[PDB]
């Protein structure tokens, strides 16, 4: 099926799905329950930035999420992303609530991606930058209830006129662009993204959260995947 | 592991 | 119909429709018949580089081009594109033979486009380099006889095994994300772009040329193009 | 002596010596009296952003400044910085204040230089960022009465401790590494230069402005080059 | 005394001091003895490519060298640079020759540094490439016998006119400007290094080699460091 | 030119 | 205008 | 260790 790889930053503690109990950020691999997380001391109203890494070299995918004037969280793990995903794949943003809810706004997302082949001076790259999202955004596939353009910004799940964040919510935003990832003449291949969120909430107890991932160009979000599988995963499993 | 929500 | 932007490297002086009468660089804006030319030493046989650059506020495209060891020539035209092309659109290259031929090569093309809006640090961005093409390129829409893959190349018109330019050919190559050119909160705009080329033909007048350009999302190569037409005019008007 | 070419952004307007009666951003060539002006809609208190550019093949200095949701101001002057400036050179930051006072303060400043020879993927390039300072900031030469690590910030002239600008105060800050804009087998020489800017002042007239220059390597602050002179002249000739 | 971190890309086996006996690249953390090695096909008379990387998320200094149409040498170590080198260092390239000889010629060399605070849009960056030298390239410092402009290239070492590379010799290139490694409120640091280089012997033993290091910024070539001990340390402790 | 201040 | 083909 | 120069 689609084939997903994702950091997510999680906002509820779905205990019984393998969430440690309290926000946290971690590393999926075809799983929502994640393979390596880290406690997220998540700030409801405040911007912050993720930082997501990774290069076939090492062969480890961290991310870096903080908050200004506080230290931030991070996680990593050893994986060899060409044992996982196609050779051409699609990057994007992913965010749900169900029960509960909170706003899932992007202020911006830049994404980078280097694959430097053995020969001299040769080198294929792709990279974007959206400081400022317009009601018509053609180098971008919305899906579910993602919308751009109020306030320059990428709303990827409903939020009402009043700026409040609807439940049962899924929205996803992908780059309309595939991404080569892998070439048989790379000596080394890397990608870095970033992006700037805004989680908010009028209740104590946000959910469900935000994720990048990496899937397959035809990825669509699962039916059902609503709440804690974050439009990404059809199951818990 | 873990229970204790946030 | 399709707007048309094309910076042209024409190797053959079709002095009927304009040309001057040798091999030339030339800014066209939506007619075959360049608004402005300059004389282009062409070498048959060596690998040259194009480069292309304009910005909003100046608000003059200019183009260079180059072989190693030789004097370049240049050829800029004052134009504002934001009063001929649309605010999104599409870049990519076209070339074409008819009686007469030659290789239409291209050995790599890098892009970049930038638009800074009037906020702190908001700079939206695309930049794509291709060093070497892969016979299965996803991120490239390839038209008419354009092939990729041939060592690494882009083959905009048909070459024959034993490495012979066939004639009467037509095809193109675009990059398969729209490109964002104008943004109403954007105080300074500007692109750049930048290819090589390997031009070679087995006769002492090789035709049509090669070109780069830029058109509404939706351009498709012109009914009988080939020939001095390079792919992306209709008619000679 | 010094050669200096800058981009003042003039808060203080000295009729006697060619100032328009208002605000304004020129175009300095070697003498305080601005080759070509326009009017500068300046705020009070407001964090401002001026883009600087240039390119050897329109040979066109331009200057765009900007304050969030406001209209932005341009300037542009046609020169060829090669028969102006030396092979290498030094780019910097001033700022003055005289009988009259404001600060001047730079929260991030980015350079971008780029040569292109005539050969095959051959381009020099030198680019440097700072989006915050240190109180020791290696990698700059201070000149005069500018500091860093004020809040991360650059402060080219004094301020006490209260946060108040002083008068007749000048200093400059210079990047460290020379640069490099001028090479014989270059086709195509660029720079684009960025700040973001805090100019404030208790009175109703703030003096004297804000200046991104480019000297010879070896520039000092002239003698006597506060208030109206900004730190780069040594007369008003 | 110095302090050096350097990647070295070691032509002569000297197993007395610890080297495999073969060709190989390695790590070196303050000692000619690496901390880890890698066997090193190299070509006699062919360009090469070397990529150097780390990052402070996963502490992993890592090193890959390529020649065209073959398969690359890769070698890591896991170290976290912040405990061995200073806040400030200078980046270079160093070589030598002892008893046995080779050209140590450098065609072109980038290296980038980043540092991402916990801020909103808030990177320092440093980036420079050298496609071409020139005789008098002002920002950077030569020691020993490295010179510039031959041919628009780097020579390390000493080269007879005749295109011979001469004995006993040692020579080192630094950026003229000093690089930032650590910031406090960074949360990810990291810098990228590349240069292609060719090495050439009129002999079957070719020495001594070649290495990319990073010192304090007022390093100075050691006494009597010609030879095995590449002009970056005093003796083979 | 100009003699009116701001 | 022109018509000495290269 | 090693002893066998390339
Ligand atoms: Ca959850
Ligand atoms: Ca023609
Ligand atoms: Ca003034
Ligand atoms: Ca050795
Ligand atoms: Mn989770
Ligand atoms: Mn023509
Ligand atoms: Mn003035
Ligand atoms: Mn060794």
């Amino acid at each position: 099926a689609d084939t997903i790889v994702a950091v997510e930053l999680d906002t509820y503690p779905n205990t019984d799905i393998g969430d440690p109990s309290y926000p946290h950020i971690g590393i999926d691999i075809k799983s929502v329950r994640s393979k390596k997380t880290a406690k997220w001391n998540m700030q409801n109203g405040k911007v912050g930035t993720a930082h997501i890494i990774y290069n076939s070299v090492d062969k480890r995918l961290s991310a870096v999420v903080s908050y200004p004037n506080a230290d931030s969280a991070t996680v990593s793990y050893d994986v060899d992303l060409d044992n996982v995903l196609p050779e051409w794949v699609r990057v994007g943003l992913s965010a749900s609530t169900g029960l509960y809810k909170e706003t899932n706004t992007i202020l911006s997302w830049s994404f980078t991606s280097k694959l430097k082949s053995n020969s001299t001076h040769e080198t294929n790259a792709l990279h974007f930058m959206f400081n400022q999202f317009s009601k018509d955004q053609k180098d971008l596939i919305l899906q579910g209830d993602a919308t751009t353009g109020t306030d320059g910004n990428l709303e990827l799940t409903r939020v009402s006129s009043n700026g409040s964040p609807q439940g049962s919510s899924v929205g996803r935003a992908l780059f309309y662009a595939p991404v080569h990832i892998w070439e048989s003449s790379a000596v080394v291949a890397s990608f870095e993204a970033t992006f700037t969120f805004l989680i908010k909430s009028p209740d104590s107890h946000p959910a469900d959260g935000i994720a990048f991932f990496i899937s397959n160009i035809d990825s669509s979000i699962p039916s059902g995947s609503t709440g804690r599988l974050l439009g990404l995963f059809p199951d818990a499993n | 592991m873990y229970w204790y929500p946030y």
